């Protein structure tokens, strides 16, 4: 029962989200193996996603994390790019959608930056690219990207080599 | 799926070598985060 709402260009809204993409993007020290290699994105679409069931399944986590830390869900807004995107927005997060080899465990990984995201629309290191061209930098082929609504509770910090 | 570490809900990883990169970060429960928006894209070729 999910279902997409397409924002309007002159929609404060989609504007916030555009500036979140762009601003977000930087230069990676893959030269853009992964990702392709660019400075910015032309946004083509903006969907708000829609799933009284899903909303329903996720404040009831926040609620349950809230409480176990002192009243704060620490709620943040963030980037996720997946090869499961299209299954993501109709069944939810589940462990299919895991990084398994992640960094720090097997979990679901989101990125502040937009490109660092962008660097999994086509799988992990971008697999092998657009399915047309198989190219990680296609420049012709459309991608899609998730900026989602993360409960992140008491939040375990590493730093990290990266 | 992993856990999360003892008695925390996700980790922040925060990048020490490199400065204009920002954090990422892990959840272990799939009902933490919630897809609001669907944004389909090119990246474009720099001039
Ligand atoms: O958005 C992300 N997706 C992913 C990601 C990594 C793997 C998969 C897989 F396995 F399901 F195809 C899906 C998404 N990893 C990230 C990361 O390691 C750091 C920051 C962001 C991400
Ligand atoms: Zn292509």
């Amino acid at each position: 029962g999910t279902i997409l709402i397409d924002l309007s260009p002159d929609d404060k809204e989609f504007q916030s989200v555009e500036e979140e993409m762009q601003s977000t993007v930087r230069e990676h020290r893959d030269g853009g193996h992964a990702g392709g290699i660019f400075n910015r994105y032309n946004i083509l679409k903006i969907q708000k996603v829609c799933n009284k069931k899903l909303w329903e399944r996720y404040t009831h986590r926040r609620k349950e994390v809230s409480e176990e830390n002192h009243n704060h869900a620490n709620e943040r807004m963030l980037f996720h790019g997946s090869p499961f995107v299209n299954a993501i927005i109709h069944k939810g997060f589940d462990e299919r959608h895991a990084y398994i080899g992640g960094m720090f465990g097997a979990g679901i990984y989101f990125a502040e930056n937009s490109s660092k995201s962008n660097q999994y629309v086509y799988g992990i290191g971008g697999g092998t690219g657009c399915p047309v061209h198989k190219d990680r930098s296609c420049y012709i082929c459309h991608r899609q990207l998730l900026f989602c609504r993360v409960t992140l509770g008491k939040s375990f910090l590493q730093f990290s080599a990266m | 799926m992993a856990h999360s570490p003892p008695g925390h809900h996700s980790v922040t990883g925060r990048p020490s070598v490199n400065g204009l990169a920002l954090a990422e970060y892990v959840i272990y429960r799939g009902e933490q985060a919630y897809p609001e928006y669907l944004i389909t894209y090119q990246i474009m070729r720099p001039e």
